[PDB]
């Protein structure tokens, strides 16, 4: 009849046995289609894929018969994937990974005229990637997603990318990164935990690269802000202490706050990244500032006209020859 | 006549039925007309791009391997508990970003076989969609978030999804929300998508969302024209007072510094220049300019003695008749922008 | 015995369908419901809801579970059975999150009486969704209701209705932290009229009440403090410039700093609130004084002298009964 | 001898155990002898007013129709796997507010059927209890925190719940906590319920949880301690100048409202007033008057010059005794 | 002949094989040798004290009722979908607080027979365990979180938990972490609990975790170092910049009071007076100090036909000036001695 072949096909068809069980290990081909790929989380250095992913292997046990009408393709319904056998493919940087089923199950099964399955099921998952935050505002991660077997070694189950697109994304936009050319690279990755065997592994490795403009409007523009203000309380020197003190303390005051409430939200690595280098200099420029304006004073209390011009003159030169230099270094 | 018997016959063991193969198989795909109506919206999260739906999705596709003909209603109702055992469109999503059903006291899935064959299925499920924004006109743009319909078994021979004729997208009737308003025409487009493994279908709608602009109106633009009006009141002061100006300034200057990153920090890390950021920088550099030229003002007063005096009253006078003018020229020109 | 009694009534040997329901082909079940709220509390503003934990109650009557063996009328049932009888499917229109308790055993009760009423409470947890109007807020009184509700079947197959005496018990020892429930339920009727027939509804509102003394004290002592001291930087000499300006600088950013945590500690709605008034009127009357001290300064840099003092002691006789005169109308009219 | 013959005759399909009926049925009602074993106590999270507890729960009923006689050992211990095919009782706490079992590598339970017909239960359950709180006593309150372990199904004639004779409720010998510190003594009483369908049994513990002053004593009381100094030090000043006098004061008051914003955020939206903020109160008024007496002298000020000066001197001289007279009262009021 | 029929004939309907009773019943405990695979660590928190790792649990107990002749492999692999049919051992984690398994496209289960009995079995967890910490050397303390493997269903004379002789715990190669620095030594104890019930064999490691000084030592020491030469350029200055001096104070006053407040937002409400806290109020005293000598000073100017008064409070200014700092390099050398050993 209509079912009958499929129950033909899966009669005395024992799930517990995988194809050629005592012959070659089984070529299993996977393709992941990135339907959407969510914001990476420095704070828990972590971000949240959603793929389709896909596998393909053979399994001569489920041979179309001969009297099935159709081409190739014997599509089937998503209820019936429990009496096929499954290669056990998981992630190894998952953290807390999730299926789906809004209204029925979201898996697909072709099954071909010479016995090939094609499982598509969709995921959710939520990798983990270690990110490097030196260069920080200017950096470039690499975040991978690692797909690796558990239960069977190299000798029963292998995984091979397609052959054609393994990553078949379209369009993405991230809030903050952009991804444009990725490498499969490390395809073998088979790992050897020890005392138990060798273990396939293949490896996708992304690119995302990091846009400046937010903190390029966050950051540089305040603190050049505050910078040139404090080079402007060097212009008018009164030699009025109640009207000149204040300048440098609201720039040293407000390169603290900005630095302490910008730094409040990122990991708490352990090592100096391009933010904290030039929220501390510009913090010393302001500091100098003020130790100018006291050696102004105890000079004063050659003439402090000669101290204030002098400072007028090269504050801006050395602060233009820091910013090159920073700018040359970490670009 | 017995319920019990009737419902066997109809499905599960006496039956025949097969609940594995579409109906009309091997011919022509079956179409799944569909209608959702929105229970409750809200929950309009801007950092992770989401807002949280409650739909309550209904479809209605053809068996013919259904029709009955003991009992003579037409509009014969059935179980939540026995829809597990008959074919079942499978719509999924494509931008459901996790969603749950609903189990409460019982199940919450409704069936309604009709004489002819029609099978109506209504569920409650509560979506989390996400979307994208476009965040340039942040304080008055016009979002438009969507839902897409589609399965995940099939190919395109094989189920047909299209909207109903009228009133396909229906809202409660008090329904209201906090910041956004929900329009009342609501765009029904096709999303048909092409993947690697054959041609899909894919239904979806358009809710367009405008933005109410009292919060973010008030709360960050009063303030910012008051520190104005307080930097020219700084104007509008002694000469002499050098430390007074200085500390207005310096206050002025800090409250913007303060109000703008408060401002930049309850939005998604965007790239691109917002619309609130424009205005938040040009009162950050008008207020930076006003303590700029009291600076100068302040020098050229020191550095014929008695001329430099007048003309450095005269700057000042200049400047307090003339800022406040470049201020509202701004404000015109940058309120008739964001307005078009 | 009783294994085969509970057998020949539902189960192998008893021909109960447990999918048709009582009564049918006939008059619909009616289902008397009455909650028991355990306890209340976790009113979150800025996710607009509210958590409960009811102990719905309710007794339709299967006319095919009459038994006449045991002389009880009240027959106690094992709640590891009740998932083979009929149901009615009663589900909560705003229920926007909730789940069942199963700790030790599930949380179900079942009791069949002598002529066919059933009996059934399980123990949920909702977590509901009210709208609220914050345009007192400080004063507000919020009306957040839930809806029992059919999905089943159509009105004329199931109707629902609450207990004529006692459908809302609170517990003795419900208390809340800044709201305070009234005593006074009202039981509404819901009927909804959807596009595949009309289902059957009831709801019930709880009247909520916001306590004003922690708002009170934290948001309205400081303002009256920043005032008063405005109003003694008018009581300072002329002369000190400085000391004037920098003092309206400290008040004007503590009212914005003031105004900053309020307006960030509710929800961004439009409308202005019942306090955002009382912040925006103190920092108006902080900037006021500022621009007065302004223009006195003017006035006597430019008989100077004495004018600039009459200013300066009009301002200083006057701020504090127009400060007192909208006080007085503020609470007047956010009172009644 | 076959043990899974022996298990299949006791209890399964070959058995006639049907495990839906309560022991004694149609008697008298079996005591549920009850002992905790908290694991880890802790997260008293003031702010949701809740906690969270790790217990052993254990209970042990008499079942007749399970007394064996074939294996010779008493207490024979069974699998974990199998006992839900067995009467359990249903007990429920009352204030759970969401709990949850544990299955880490397998289920976490334990069977032991004793052979007059004992059973030992022992599931590994994690609640997250509610306790309202009292903040009268904020920094030395004595907080009182329950568990209301109450059945669901049965009535009070059907069952009795009871306490075990000797050490109902044990704790880890390593169990710590940060804050709040674990009485020895706890108390037991009854919570026999009488809900609107009947009377339920019910069985509370009290946990006594006093509260360590470390952090807050000195996080919130030394930095007020040397703000009171230097308001003092701010006295002893002579005529000297407006910073020597004003800035000492006007840093003493930045300083204590600072410690005002500070204790402030860490309590939730309570109404009342706690005794941290009577304090802190006191303190900023202590401040604010030796400002407003600084202001007072300034505005007297050669006879007036000496009657300002003595003015001065009364005050260093008396207000540091004053403040010790509060700090007395205070201590011995919030110490008895 | 039939793997369907070897696998039906070890285990199942025609078995004989009750998965209900343990290994040797009536006889000797069945010892269950456990070593983990430390996949990851990561997210130690502070406020509620407790660390996620993803532990690699196996485990290796010997099954007489398991052995086979008929196939002449040895270390024989079967599928994790027919493991729940054989009897396994019940441990829990006395302090997981918490967990959940993995179960993606599969489960992440292993079964692997041998031929003598031994049974192979890996199961893929995600603990967040709960270690109490000691925070009194907070920004250069060292901590011990610690698990504690144990059974619930069974006793101690019929289960017995052991680790294994070499290779106990191993570590992922690659592995990295946030702030703290991962030893290489692990202790091994044993943690045989006594119930009320009876003994319950329990087995415990020991990580020990080292802190990383980068993070708190950059962005909570140099603003205090900043602000306390702060104050030291504000002596450096004439005595006729009252307000100027004053308002400088004033400011590094407010400064010290919101840093030392912001210094306890990401730390638990510990009683004891912790490592940093100890140098927060140091500076905390010193710009309070600088303050008062500033009064002093003001005090003795305006104390005034005589110069001694100027005289004396310029004699005072200088002094402060060349002494604090020496202080404050005392002080720093003390703290530091003190608390690196
Ligand atoms: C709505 C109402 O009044 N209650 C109904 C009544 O109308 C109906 O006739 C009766 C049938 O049993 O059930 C009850
Ligand atoms: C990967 O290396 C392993 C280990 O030698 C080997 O078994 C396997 O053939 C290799 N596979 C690929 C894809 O190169
Ligand atoms: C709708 O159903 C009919 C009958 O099965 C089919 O012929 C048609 O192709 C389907 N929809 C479309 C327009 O493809
Ligand atoms: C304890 O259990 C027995 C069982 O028959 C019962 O009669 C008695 O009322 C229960 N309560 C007491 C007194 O412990
Ligand atoms: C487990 O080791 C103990 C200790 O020697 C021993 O009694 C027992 O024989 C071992 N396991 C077996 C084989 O039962
Ligand atoms: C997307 C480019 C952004 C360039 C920098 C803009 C700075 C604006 C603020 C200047 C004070
Ligand atoms: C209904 C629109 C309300 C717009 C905001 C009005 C604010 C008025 C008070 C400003 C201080
Ligand atoms: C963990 C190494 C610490 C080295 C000493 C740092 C001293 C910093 C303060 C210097 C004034
Ligand atoms: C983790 C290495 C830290 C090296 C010292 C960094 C010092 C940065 C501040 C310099 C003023
Ligand atoms: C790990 C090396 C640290 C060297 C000393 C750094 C000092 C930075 C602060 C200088 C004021
Ligand atoms: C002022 C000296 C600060 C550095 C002291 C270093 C002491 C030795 C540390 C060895 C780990
Ligand atoms: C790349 C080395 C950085 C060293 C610390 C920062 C130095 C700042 C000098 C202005
Ligand atoms: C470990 C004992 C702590 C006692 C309270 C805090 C004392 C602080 C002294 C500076
Ligand atoms: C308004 C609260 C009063 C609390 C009791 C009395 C306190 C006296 C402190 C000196
Ligand atoms: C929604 C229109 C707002 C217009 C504001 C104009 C403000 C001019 C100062
Ligand atoms: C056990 C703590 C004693 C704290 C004494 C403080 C004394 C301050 C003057
Ligand atoms: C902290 C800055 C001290 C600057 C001293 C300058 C001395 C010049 C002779
Ligand atoms: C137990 C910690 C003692 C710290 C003493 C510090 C002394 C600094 C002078
Ligand atoms: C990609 C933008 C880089 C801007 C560098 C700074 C130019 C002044
Ligand atoms: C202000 C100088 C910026 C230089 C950017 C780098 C150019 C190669
Ligand atoms: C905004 C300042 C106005 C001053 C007016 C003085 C007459
Ligand atoms: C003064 C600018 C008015 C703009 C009105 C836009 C509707
Ligand atoms: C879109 C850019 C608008 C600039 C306006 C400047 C007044
Ligand atoms: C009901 C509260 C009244 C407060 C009045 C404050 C002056
Ligand atoms: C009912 C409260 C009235 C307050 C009046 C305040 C003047
Ligand atoms: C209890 C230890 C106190 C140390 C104080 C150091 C200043
Ligand atoms: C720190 C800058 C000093 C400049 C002296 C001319
Ligand atoms: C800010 C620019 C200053 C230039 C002086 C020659
Ligand atoms: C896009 C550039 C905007 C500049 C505003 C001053
Ligand atoms: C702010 C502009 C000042 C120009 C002085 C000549
Ligand atoms: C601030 C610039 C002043 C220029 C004087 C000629
Ligand atoms: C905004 C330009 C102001 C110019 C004043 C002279
Ligand atoms: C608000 C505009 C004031 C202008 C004064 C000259
Ligand atoms: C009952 C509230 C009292 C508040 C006193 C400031
Ligand atoms: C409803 C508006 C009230 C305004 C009181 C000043
Ligand atoms: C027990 C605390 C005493 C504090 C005395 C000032
Ligand atoms: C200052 C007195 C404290 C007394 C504590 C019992
Ligand atoms: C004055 C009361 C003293 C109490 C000592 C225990
Ligand atoms: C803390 C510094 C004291 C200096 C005394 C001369």
């Amino acid at each position: 009849s209509t079912s009958n072949i499929l129950n033909r096909l899966l009669v005395s068809y024992d799930p517990r046995i995988r194809p050629n069980f005592k012959g070659i290990p089984v070529d299993v081909v996977v393709n992941i289609f990135i339907n959407s790929f969510g914001s990476i989380q420095e704070t828990t250095m972590d971000y949240r894929v959603n793929i389709f992913l896909r596998q393909k292997w053979n399994d001569p046990r489920l041979k179309l018969p001969s009297d099935f009408r159709g081409s190739d393709a014997l599509t089937v319904d998503p209820t019936m994937y429990k009496c096929l056998w499954k290669p056990d493919l998981f992630f190894a940087n998952e953290k807390s990974a999730n299926f789906h089923d809004v209204t029925q199950e979201n898996i697909l099964l072709f099954i071909f005229r010479d016995g090939d399955v094609l499982v598509s099921m969709r995921l959710s998952i939520t990798l983990s990637c270690p990110l490097d935050l030196t260069l920080f505002p200017m950096d470039t991660q690499r975040c991978k997603m690692q797909l690796e077997s558990f239960g069977y070694t190299t000798d029963d189950l292998r995984f091979i990318w397609q052959s054609g697109d393994p990553v078949q994304l379209e369009k993405i936009a991230l809030p903050q990164f952009d991804i444009k050319k990725e490498d499969i690279e490390y395809g073998n990755c088979t790992k050897y935990y020890k005392g138990t065997g060798y273990y396939t592994c293949v490896e996708v490795i992304f690119t995302l690269r990091r846009q400046v403009g937010f903190y390029m409007m966050g950051v540089y523009a305040p603190t050049l802000l505050i910078v040139v203000l404090s080079w402007l309380s060097f212009w008018i020197n009164p030699d009025a202490s109640a009207a000149r003190v204040p300048l440098g303390i609201f720039s040293v005051l407000s390169l603290a706050s900005e630095c302490t409430t910008l730094a409040a939200e990122l990991p708490k690595v352990s090592y100096v990244k391009a933010l904290d280098v030039w929220l501390i200099a510009c913090l010393l420029f302001g500091f100098a500032s003020l130790v100018e304006y006291a050696v102004v004073q105890v000079m004063l209390n050659t003439a402090a006209k000669r101290i204030d011009l002098y400072a007028r003159a090269l504050f801006p030169f050395c602060f233009l020859f820091f910013n090159v230099i920073y700018w040359s270094i970490y670009l | 006549m017995s319920p019990s018997d009737f419902l066997d016959k109809l499905m599960g063991r006496t039956s025949g039925y097969d609940a594995r193969i579409r109906p009309n198989f091997k011919g022509p795909p079956v179409n799944v007309s569909c209608n959702i109506f929105i229970n409750s919206f809200g929950s309009i999260a801007e950092t992770t791009m989401d807002y949280r739906v409650n739909i309550f999705l209904r479809q209605q596709w053809n068996d013919p391997r259904l029709a009955y003909n003991e009992y003579p209603d037409d509009s014969l109702d059935l179980d939540p508990s026995m829809l597990d055992s008959i074919w079942k469109p499978d719509l999924f999503f494509a931008n459901e970003k996790g969603a749950h059903f609903h189990e409460i006291t019982t199940d919450n899935k409704l069936l309604r076989i009709s004489r002819n064959g029609n099978v109506l299925y209504s569920i409650r499920i509560t979506l989390t969609l996400a979307c994208p924004m476009d965040l340039k006109n942040f304080p008055m743009d016009v979002q438009t978030c969507i839902m897409q319909l589609e399965s995940f078994g099939y190919t395109m021979n094989d189920l047909i999804f299209e909207w109903q004729e009228q009133g396909a997208v229906q809202v409660a009737d008090g329904l209201t929300l906090p910041q956004f308003i929900l329009k009342e025409e609501k765009d029904l487009r096709y999303c048909t998508k092409h993947y690697n493994t054959g041609k899909f279908t894919c239904i979806e709608a358009r809710f367009h969302l405008e933005r109410q602009m009292g919060y973010y109106l008030i709360q960050m633009y009063i303030p910012s024209l008051l520190i104005v009006i307080l930097s020219w009141i700084s104007f509008w002061i002694n000469m002499d007072a050098a430390p007074a100006r200085v500390g207005l300034g310096i206050t002025t200057v800090l409250t913007m510094t303060t109000q703008s990153s408060g401002s930049r920090a309850s939005l998604p890390k965007v790239s691109y220049v917002k619309a609130i950021d424009i205005w938040m920088a040009v009162c950050l550099l008008f207020v930076f300019s006003a303590l700029l030229e009291y600076a100068a003002v302040n020098f050229v007063s020191r550095q014929m003695r008695k001329l430099f005096i007048q003309r450095a009253k005269k700057i000042d006078k200049i400047s307090r008749i003339g800022f406040p003018m470049a201020f509202l020229i701004f404000n015109m020109f940058y309120w008739i922008i964001y307005k078009i």
